[PDB]
């Protein structure tokens, strides 16, 4: 289950019981899809009518295949921003090449690979002058084919985002093509039973890029996240301004510590990015390429905030800011100066009118929290 | 092996002051969160304080500006100093460790120690007078009959009872006390023993009552 | 604010699983713990973060805590489990127990007192005062009454009796003391300690002698 505790001195919330799922490295698997099977093609031309019209695709992406190779690649001369943004230099190995493994990769007989060779290794998956460039249609007896409606999307995914696909599609890496490709990942059998059961939260977290087109086949690279540490004790702090002391002045304070922390090693690694941490149920998916580390003498900061022991990361002011801050379970409220704050339910809009100070309200106690005329609705959702 | 021992209070007169101690084996102290939990005999448990190992400390409402919870962190002892002590405070006083969980927040009480009665009263410390109790002349019951010490008229509690030194274990029943009209405790001990061994084997009741600095051995 | 509250009484049929509730303020979902303390022992920790038993505790135990209320559940329910049970949690930064819950495992076999009555010691008399002894034991259930009779005409004056207490055996035990002037001792033929249990009544009796030892 999930627990939360409120610290009246720091006016902050600390929510515990999240089992962290942490990304460590990346499994890179290269699918290069060839054209086929076009082998059900008639022998004869006509300017009669159906389809093809997947030509403009094999151009449109071949077009921007140079755009990245020019506007980016040549012109090259916080997670995940840099990470896959940098992990392109995995492709500078893959592309700007000859085939490398290309044909010798899959060959016969498997569509799979054991290892991709290279300056480094990789997966190789797959499916399907005087070249094509074919022009025709003829009406004889028509069936579903010449759209496997699989590649056709791959471009609109690649082109609309300019070669870098923000997440892994169903048709970019097939459900079982992604499932099996999990089975080969370098950690354990523990994270597998999860990463398979969690599969969608991989794809949201993935990156993908186009190795090549040519005419030969369309070669793209799917990078996947891999989580090394499956179940770990991680927890999240939420803060609001703790102000005090009215003789007609105000002495105020704020925690700068939030919101996330986890410790695998253990060493306690803290995740300051508003992004980089996401919740599904109990589990918390965080990006290990974020940081930093701090000591396990961080812990103290919760208990006495004024500790000479490990001076805590805070903020001072004679300036109070009346504001609201939401928790995984309840919500914190700080009403200061001349302002007016209250709560409410779905069946009554104003139930209690809150004191001026820091005050904590669980989701049994209220739903609405009215701030001076912005309503915060009390979520089940975290920071 | 990890365990705690609390250093007795004994008897303290009301308006009193006194200071306990817990020293523990098998782990540091400033390492861990620790605290003090008291129980008045026969009733339930009451947390009276906690020590957060940063030096930071919180007290239960019922004692504040009275009790101070300390550390030597040299002798590896934990201190609770009690002041302006009052009748209600009379109780056992347990020391036990508080686990650290994962983040800084406190979790459970893993190990305790037997704890040592404070009795707070305005009254006279009185050690026991121990009279032995002779085995029945009748024979031979089960081949077995029953002898033991009687610890009489003693204050305040507790009173340890052994037999010989510890090597006599089984067969032993050391009764709970009785508070008297005079308000002085009394006690007993009894050993079921073979009549066949009597007169060969010899029995010493062994009594220690600390607050009266009274050690005694009676034969029997 | 916090105060926990749990029912001071629970019963169980032996082997049939049973369990106890501790509910206060918001336990939602607050970190619990569960203590078992048999008489005169320090209490030992049966379950902590929650429904999580520490190393070397029987797995017939386990917890549940959701919302208002936390509940400790015992699957096996053996009579060795008969005890006080306490639960605790944390608040502000400070702890809280609530003390209620004894258990029972019924019905135990009804068993009767084994009585040992001691006549006062030599040194005792030699100290110019005499105090008798009556020692009950290994009985059940735990309610009993004491009769003090001198020459089989009772006198209940000058006697201090305990209030019967349990023992590791999970049968009860208790003791009672007649105090006299030695002269009163010799001035009478016979002294009897009569305990009445179920109405089934066990009496052992002693009297002055010259014999050593
Ligand atoms: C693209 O090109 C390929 C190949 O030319 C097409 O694939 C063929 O598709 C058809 C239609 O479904 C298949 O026709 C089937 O042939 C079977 C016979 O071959 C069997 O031969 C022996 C036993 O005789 C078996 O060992 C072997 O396994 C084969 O099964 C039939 O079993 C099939 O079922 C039934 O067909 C008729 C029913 O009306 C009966 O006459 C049969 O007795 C039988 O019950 C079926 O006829 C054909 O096999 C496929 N060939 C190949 C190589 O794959 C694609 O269809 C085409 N794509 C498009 C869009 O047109
Ligand atoms: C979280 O952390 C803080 C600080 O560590 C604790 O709050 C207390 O804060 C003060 C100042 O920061 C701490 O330091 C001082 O302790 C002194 C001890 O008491 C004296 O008085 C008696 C009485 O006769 C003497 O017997 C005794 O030996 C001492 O000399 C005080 O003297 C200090 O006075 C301060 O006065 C002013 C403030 O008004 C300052 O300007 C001075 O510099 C001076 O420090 C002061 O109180 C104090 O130690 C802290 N408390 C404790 C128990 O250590 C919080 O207590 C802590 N959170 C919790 C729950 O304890």
């Amino acid at each position: 289950g999930l627990k939360e505790s409120y610290l009246e001195e720091s006016c902050s919330t600390i929510t515990e019981g999240y089992l962290s799922v942490l990304r460590t490295g990346w499994y890179t698997n290269v699918f290069t899809l060839e054209v086929g099977d076009v082998e059900n093609l008639t022998c004869t031309d006509g300017p009669s009518l159906i389809k093809t019209e997947l030509d403009l695709t094999k151009s449109a992406l071949r077009e921007l295949k140079t755009v990245s190779a020019d506007q980016l690649a040549r012109e090259e001369q916080t997670a995940a921003a840099v990470t896959a943004g940098i992990a392109i230099a995995k492709t500078i190995r893959l592309e700007s090449e000859v085939n490398a493994i290309k044909g010798a990769l899959k060959t016969t007989n498997e569509a799979v690979s054991t290892l991709g060779n290279g300056v480094r290794v990789l997966a190789t998956a797959v499916r399907e002058n005087k070249n094509k460039c074919d022009i025709a249609d003829l009406k004889m007896a028509v069936s579903f084919s010449q759209f496997n409606r699989r590649f056709l999307n791959v471009v609109r995914q690649f082109s609309d985002n300019a070669g870098i696909t923000p997440a892994i599609s169903l048709d970019l890496m097939t459900d079982a093509e992604l499932a099996r490709a999990v089975s080969y990942m370098p950690t354990s059998a523990g994270q597998i039973k999860l990463m398979l059961e969690n599969r969608a939260m991989v794809r949201r977290k993935g990156f993908g890029i186009l190795i090549g087109v040519y005419g030969s086949s369309v070669i793209y690279m799917v990078q996947l996240p891999i989580f090394g540490v499956i179940d770990t004790p991680c927890w999240i702090i939420k803060a609001a301004p703790s102000c005090s002391e009215k003789d007609g002045n105000y002495a105020c304070l704020l925690r700068e510590d939030q919101g996330w922390y986890c410790k695998n090693a253990g060493s306690t690694v803290y995740y300051p990015n508003d992004k980089d941490c996401e919740t599904r149920g109990d589990h918390v998916f965080c990006d290990t390429a974020a940081g930093i580390n701090v000591a396990e003498q961080s812990r103290e900061c919760n208990i006495n905030i004024s500790t000479t022991n490990y001076p805590c990361k805070v903020s001072t002011g004679r300036h109070p800011i009346s504001m609201v801050a939401l928790s995984p379970l309840g919500a914190l409220v700080a009403c200061y100066k001349g302002v007016s704050c209250s709560i409410g339910s779905n069946r009554v809009g104003i139930i209690k009118q809150l004191p001026k100070g820091c005050s904590y309200i669980t989701n049994q106690d209220a739903d609405t929290v009215t701030i001076d005329n912005t309503v915060y609705q009390l979520s089940k959702v975290e920071g | 092996e990890v365990q705690l021992l609390e250093s007795g209070g004994g008897l303290v007169q009301p308006g009193g002051s006194r200071r306990l101690s817990c020293a523990a084996s098998g782990f540091t102290v400033s390492s861990s969160y620790m605290s003090w939990v008291r129980q008045t005999p026969g009733k339930g448990l009451e947390w009276i304080s906690v020590f957060y190992s940063g030096g930071t400390t919180y007290y239960a409402d019922a004692v504040k500006g009275r009790f101070s919870i300390s550390m030597d962190t040299s002798k590896n002892t934990l201190h609770l100093q009690m002041n302006s002590l009052r009748v209600e405070d009379t109780a056992i006083y347990y020391c036990a460790r508080v686990l650290s969980r994962a983040s800084g927040m406190p979790d459970a009480f893993d190990i305790w120690g037997p704890g040592t009665m404070v009795t707070v009263s305005s009254a006279s410390t009185k050690g026991p007078s121990v009279f032995p109790l002779a085995p029945s002349s009748a024979a031979t019951s089960g081949g077995t009959a029953a002898l033991g010490c009687l610890v009489k008229d003693y204050f305040p509690e507790p009173v340890t009872v052994s037999w010989n030194s510890g090597a006599l274990t089984s067969g032993v029943h050391t009764f709970p006390a009785v508070l008297q009209s005079s308000g002085l405790y009394s006690l007993s001990s009894v050993v079921t023993v073979p009549s066949s061994s009597l007169g060969t084997q010899t029995y010493i009741c062994n009594v220690n009552h600390k607050p009266s600095n009274t050690k005694v051995d009676k034969k029997v | 604010e916090l105060a926990l509250i749990q029912p001071a009484s629970v019963s169980v049929s032996p082997g049939q699983t049973a369990s106890i509730t501790c509910s206060g303020d918001k336990l939602g979902d607050k970190y619990a713990s569960w203590y078992q303390q048999k008489p005169g022992q320090s209490p030992v920790l049966v379950i902590y973060q929650d429904s999580e038993r520490p190393s070397g505790i029987p797995e017939r135990f386990s917890g549940s805590n959701s919302g208002n209320t936390a509940t400790l559940t015992i699957s096996g329910t053996q009579a060795m489990d008969e005890a006080d049970y306490y639960c605790q949690a944390w608040d502000s930064s400070t702890a809280v127990f609530g003390g209620g819950t004894t258990l029972t495992v019924l019905g135990q076999p009804k068993a009767a007192p084994s009585v040992t009555l001691f006549p006062p010691s030599s040194e005792e008399l030699q100290a110019n005062k005499a105090t008798l002894v009556c020692l009950i034991s290994d009985f059940y259930p735990g309610a009993v009454t004491v009769a003090w009779k001198a020459d089989s005409s009772p006198v209940k004056a000058g006697v201090e009796t305990t209030t019967p207490s349990k023992q590791s055996n999970n049968k009860y035990a208790a003791s009672s003391y007649l105090s006299l002037t030695p002269e009163q001792w010799k001035s009478h033929r016979s002294y009897s300690c009569q305990v009445t249990h179920e109405g089934s009544t066990v009496e052992k009796t002693v009297a002055p002698t010259e014999c050593s030892m």
